[PDB]
């Protein structure tokens, strides 16, 4: 729970820092040195948040894999091609199998591009940060409705991350231990363990692994580095992105309006809690 | 055999009815003819035996005296003000045709209805959802509660006898609806700048000194009197009986007793009696208007409700000669001469 | 949900509303300071409807209080029970008043502090989204009751306009003219605004209540300190619906539904046997539910003084009969089958009449459940006898020239005396018009 | 990592903090001379984020406190947790000031002992590599706090412009204006330097101090001794999800990101309920978490002074929403989940709007484990009551003639009285602007 679940957020919030180690992909080493440089500072990163001893520090192994990012050659991402490895022991074989290794990859790098986001959105905040940089407080050219439409999409953005992380980590906590041991039903684990991370998955988008909003959470992710590549550097240019994020904001709206069906889906009513909030307004 | 061996109604397992049983065997065995007495004279002990070891198990595996007061709070409508915050809630975004996402809407509502009125138990909160026709015209009288059941208190709930209680569960909420709506169009009409001193008002205030004492009286005599001495004689005899089927089916002819006094006829009181609450549910609409008696459609409205109401208390008439000229049912004609006399008189 | 402000007014009102909130913790199994019992959730299954929601378990009162007088704000903070009531409500320490004795100084006093008085008292409004109503319980007696209650009958009538209105409210005592004598001045000024500007008014009469503080009660000297007694018990009695859990008429827009016939009709009749402590020894065999209420419709539990041969030519319309605690309800319907064969009740002979009988379960207490209770609500059309009585010292007090002159120098300018005059005789007009 | 160094400065400022430290103590089960509990690794995950990392595990306060007046340092020495505290970090013993009271004494004193005051607290910058940012400590009343804060708010600003800042500054009292009459300059010329050479603030009336202690407290002398209560366990509950292990917004610059809308509108209100003990004997029962948000958003735990008939035409932003310890995480969700049903924010029409919750887990102590705690940080639009209530204050003083020749003796050769003037309406104008 606390290395793939991340409610001990010392440990993502330094994947925060090796979030700012990437910093758009690719123009990163390919050698053959860089596992060997990257597999080493993420053991070196829990020494920077003092927690833990060694002895749970060997369950955790890093699996740099490689992807093409410019494309035709490969420099492999730390965003979403960065992943932990749970580790198979002696007597610990019934409770972690294959598939459930398998999707921890998923959750992990899951994370990792959602933190991505949050991080270098607050990656804005320090450019314009105060002696001052940016200058113009309110006018000349804007600033007043500037910061008033990048707020309101930063509203937006770490309102729906915070309550993905609300329906992921709390109630399969709530029922993964306490229930599995007072059931003393303790007979071949991996049966129950697998149930309840596909209850994991099931909780945090799950989109039966198929569904387009997959794909919204892809075009909200590609205006962010618009986001962040206009700020770093455009007005006008500004303006317009702006309004793609409200139609893709709205594009996000009227799709969940479609996964509607009764009953069902306890993310559904928390998108509909904004709907009902986007009604009286 | 399902659950767990040491559950069993015999004692198998756990007890030692089988040697017993096994010398009652030997007995039986050893006859060459038959009779009636003798075979059915230890089908009581095959019986009677088992038939107070289960009522020894549910008692303590489940507080059975907990649950079996909530679900009849929640169907006979117990917690009358723990329902009609719901049922206020829940009638202004019911003013559509029904769709299928009102089931969810409504349940919801319902949750946190309950949960602003600090129930005592926060888990007896979410032990049911609601259920609700396709589109007929409206999301009331069409609604209903699924309360589903644990271990093994469903041998005395089958999936059948929750539908009868059901049924008219969202008839008990229907009469505290159109008790409630009448309660509030009264309630615009209190003071004299809301009062015209008009003689239309006159006219339009005799009728609801019939009418909503119709429904303080009807709904009251009858609801009351269904659930006080139903309940009594229950809680007398489970706590004078040790045996199963005989306390089973007493609770079956409660709820048999129940729905009979509570559909007084079939098509006439029924269809009279739904015809009473849709009229006085126009003298709802017809009294929300802004200063009411002082407008020509105030008036007109009216005149229409005028005839309706005595179409009611005449037809209400009618039905009290069928309850003197009496062979049909006494709890029926009891009831009806109660309010009757409070009528009367 | 279903929360009530009530609105303690006045010398009187003041008094009767203190033991009425310290009645509430004795029947709730709660302190003033602390919870040390169990039985307020186990036994009670309703406590926010009257107290204000609890914060720590301390069920704060919904209750204002205002008085131009400070005697009777000062004999509440030494007793144990004051310490339930917030010294920010309302007032804090050392709170004051006029001089004072005048139905002119309240009424105009009203709009001198009207900042301050639609400031404090709105804070408890908005505390639920769905506002009952509002009960003045105030008082007729005096100046100090009467003039300002007057004011607060006109401007919350708008303000407020889809709230319940209706008060508990005692009349004075009419039994000589010595020490006060501006009662049939101040008393007609506020039967006005109880009609018009009101909905319903719940009586209680003054010479009625040495009436039964004789009958069973056996003092020799009558006091002030038994005042208090016969009031507090037929609050509670009178919220037994809305308080405990009940099923039809548990609220109190639903009890006052059923019982006014049309509007300036609302004075309705009070009974309440059950007032002696030696009734107890022989409670224990079974008294029944079949003797209780022959009684209350029998003249002799009221607190109306009215005419005893005024009874044949007026006809009860609404009869209420509240039955509580325990009951056997398996002869409640049987106490119901003995209304008609006597015929106490006279019935309209235009329309149709009610007897309606309700009950509640009672505090889990000794004193509580085992005695019967018996609550009556009636409503006959004999109280214009006390109408007929007001009005009569009325009109001959303006002819012999008392307090026309002493009365008109302050905020009054024209003659509103005939203004009280007629809408009282169209009251009493319209009472025996109702029989047709 | 994530280090923060607080500067607390001048008389208020200092006392605010000193039991800021003090309370940190007994909730990470340390003593300010030892280590005596082991409750302090295994029970809290982490404690290097406000406290200095350990030499010996003495986790030494990364604190300086400069005062102008040697008497709020001299109850510090006695007290058994100044030894936790180092006396080369900010001063040695027999530490003094000016004389002395003047906004124009501290802005002047600044530039005489610039080598001194940019040498010791900047030791500790460098002690991290990647230092959080500062928190000015500081106050509003008087001359010490606010005259010498405003020379810092600049110099900060250059020579460490990546780090944040954001502070929690108390307001001063305006009940009456006889001990001290600067109060409505010194204010205003700090409150310049709070909005553009500042990012954020967390704003702390002092009317609405004694509103609170008189409430539940049930004081009869307001004390100075009661300031320190309500300020210090608001200051720690504000850090729960940076001291104690949380994960979204778990550093300071994670707050303040997801509530500010834009520059000059950063003042965010206040709320927290529970602070009284005998809630502590009803707790057992299992108090919910559906009870406690629903009277953040009711103005009752509030520190603001403001309209109570202004918040229609004002709506909400940002609200935050902030649990505690033992949170039933099974119906956090479904407290969130009444919130769309009773709008009691109103929302901006122009934009959306977000209720913020979040959890961390409190201390392992018995009166912190047991009992639900609700922090609340809300950005309403109605800030400019304040606003409104100090230029209205501001403007009438000098039309009186007052302080216009009394201060410009020293340091101040133009008026820069309407410098203050203006950028003060720019927030109030562009705070209704931006709800179009």
């Amino acid at each position: 729970r606390h290395f793939l679940l991340m409610e001990d957020g010392e440990f993502a919030q330094s994947l925060s820092d090796m979030l700012f180690e990437k910093l758009g992909s690719g123009q990163t080493p390919s050698e053959l040195l860089n596992p060997l440089v990257l597999n080493s500072i993420l053991n070196k990163a829990l020494q920077y948040s003092l927690h833990g001893d060694s002895s749970l520090a060997s369950n955790l192994t890093f699996a740099l894999k490689y992807l093409p990012e410019v494309f035709t050659p490969t420099a492999p991402d730390a965003l979403s091609c960065l992943e932990l490895k749970y580790k198979v022991d002696w007597p610990l074989n019934i409770v972690i199998t294959d598939t459930c290794m398998n999707k921890y990859s998923r959750i992990f790098s899951f994370l990792l591009q959602l933190k991505h986001m949050v991080w270098t959105l607050r990656d804005v905040w320090f450019h314009l940060k105060r002696t001052a940089l940016v200058n113009q407080a309110s006018n000349s050219v804007q600033y007043r409705q500037l910061q008033l439409y990048r707020h309101e999409m930063q509203h937006f953005v770490k309102v729906i991350q915070g309550y993905i992380a609300n329906q992921i980590l709390h109630v399969t906590w709530c029922e993964f231990r306490n229930k599995l041991s007072a059931v003393s039903n303790l007979e071949e684990i991996y049966k129950t363990h697998a149930d309840y991370l596909n209850k994991a998955l099931f909780r945090g988008l799950l989109t039966e692994k198929a569904a387009p909003l997959m794909n919204i959470i892809h075009s909200i992710f590609s205006l962010i580095l618009k986001f962040r590549l206009q700020l770093i550097s455009n007005f006008g240019l500004m303006q317009q992105s702006y309004n793609t994020f409200k139609y893709y904001s709205d594009f996000l709206f009227e799709v969940v309006s479609k996964l509607v069906n009764r009953g069902y889906q306890p993310h559904l009513e928390d998108f509909l809690l904004r709907i009902n909030f986007n009604s009286y307004y | 055999e399902n659950q767990n061996v040491n559950m069993s109604r015999t004692g198998s397992i756990l007890k030692n009815q089988e040697d017993t049983f096994a010398a009652e065997l030997h007995r039986l065995k050893q006859q060459p003819l038959f009779s009636l007495v003798d075979f059915e004279s230890v089908l009581d002990r095959i019986r009677s035996t088992v038939a107070e070891h289960l009522w020894k198990l549910m008692v303590e595996e489940s507080d059975l005296l907990g649950q079996l007061k909530i679900i009849k709070d929640f169907y006979l409508l117990g917690r009358g003000e723990l329902f009609q915050a719901f049922i206020d809630v829940a009638q202004n975004m019911l003013k559509t045709p029904p769709t299928a996402v009102t089931e969810h809407d409504v349940n919801v509502a319902f949750q946190l209805s309950a949960h602003k009125v600090l129930l005592d138990d926060d888990n007896l909160l979410p032990l049911l959802n609601l259920t609700i026709r396709e589109a007929p015209t409206s999301g009331w009288a069409a609604l209903g509660l699924s309360y589903k059941v644990q271990w093994p208190l469903h041998i005395l709930f089958t999936p059948a006898v929750l539908e009868k209680y059901n049924v008219v569960f969202k008839y008990l909420l229907s009469v505290r609806r159109v008790q409630s709506e009448l309660q509030h169009c009264w309630a615009l009409q209190m003071q004299r700048k809301h009062l015209e001193s008009n003689k239309t008002d006159a006219i339009k205030w005799r009728l609801q000194n019939h009418m909503a004492f119709l429904v303080d009286n009807l709904q009251y005599y009858l609801q009351v009197d269904v659930l006080e001495s139903q309940f009594s004689q229950l809680l007398q005899q489970i706590n004078s009986t040790r045996d199963f089927e005989s306390i089973r089916l007493a609770h079956d002819h409660f709820l048999s007793n129940l729905l009979a006094q509570s559909f007084i006829l079939l098509k006439p009181v029924f269809h009279c009696l739904n015809e009473i609450l849709e009229l006085c549910h126009s003298f709802c609409s017809l009294v929300s208007q802004n200063l009411g008696p002082l407008d020509e459609r105030g008036a007109g409205q009216l005149d229409i409700l005028v005839k309706g109401f005595s179409c009611q208390s005449s037809l209400l008439f009618r039905i009290l000669s069928s309850v003197r000229n009496h062979q049909i049912n006494p709890d029926l004609a009891q009831l009806l001469l109660r309010l009757d006399y409070n009528k009367y008189y | 949900p279903r929360e009530i402000i009530t609105l303690q007014l006045g010398q009187c009102g003041n008094q009767i509303g203190f033991e009425f909130w310290k009645q509430l913790c004795a029947e709730h199994g709660i302190s003033p300071e602390g919870i040390v019992e169990e039985f307020a959730t186990e036994g009670t299954d309703r406590k926010d409807v009257f107290f204000y929601q609890a914060d720590d378990e301390h069920y704060i009162p919904r209750a204002v209080l205002l008085d131009l007088e400070p005697r009777v704000i000062h004999s509440i903070l030494n007793s144990p029970y004051a310490n339930l009531y917030n010294p920010e409500n309302i007032y804090l320490s050392e709170h004051g008043g006029g001089a004072g004795n005048n139905w002119a100084s309240g009424f105009s006093q009203g709009e001198k502090i009207h900042e301050d008085i639609f400031d404090i008292i709105d804070r408890e409004a908005d505390g639920s989204d769905s506002l009952e109503g509002f009960v003045l319980c105030h008082s007729i007696a005096g100046g100090t009751g009467s003039g300002l209650g007057s004011y607060l009958l006109e401007r919350l009538n708008d303000r407020y306009p889809k709230k319940l209105v209706q008060t508990y409210s005692v009349f004075p005592n009419q039994d000589e003219m010595s020490h006060v004598v501006v009662q049939p001045y101040n008393s007609l000024l506020t039967l006005k605004r109880l009609t018009q500007n009101a909905d319903c008014v719940v009586v209680l009469d003054n010479t009625a209540l040495n009436r039964i503080a004789t009958d069973r009660l056996h003092i020799q000297n009558p006091s002030f300190s038994q005042i208090n007694q016969l009031v507090s018990t037929i609050m509670s009695a009178s919220t037994t619906t809305l308080r405990y859990p009940g099923y039809m008429n548990n609220d109190l827009i639903g009890l006052i539904a059923s019982l006014i016939p049309t509007p300036r009709l609302h004075f309705l009749m009070t009974g309440y046997t059950p007032l002696t402590t030696d009734q107890s020894v022989a409670s224990v065999r079974k008294t029944t539910v079949l003797d209780v209420m022959r009684r209350l419709l029998q003249p002799k539990n009221v607190m109306v003084s009215t005419g005893r041969d005024r009874q044949t030519n007026h006809c009860y319309i609404a009869i209420l009969n509240i039955i509580q605690g325990e009951v056997d309800p398996t002869q409640v319907h049987k106490s119901l089958q003995r209304i008609r064969e006597r015929k106490l009740a006279n019935f309209i002979p235009w329309g149709p009449a009610s007897i309606q009988v309700a009950l509640s379960r009672k505090s889990p207490y000794l004193p509580s459940a085992h005695r019967v209770s018996g609550l009556m609500m009636a409503n006959h059309t004999n109280i214009s006898s006390l109408f007929e009585r007001t009005c009569r010292q009325y009109d001959k007090l303006r002819k012999r020239e008392a307090f026309l002159e002493q009365f008109r120098k302050e905020d009054i300018f024209k003659d509103n005396f005939d203004e009280l005059d007629n809408s009282r005789e169209i009251v009493q007009q319209l009472i025996d018009e109702y029989h047709a």
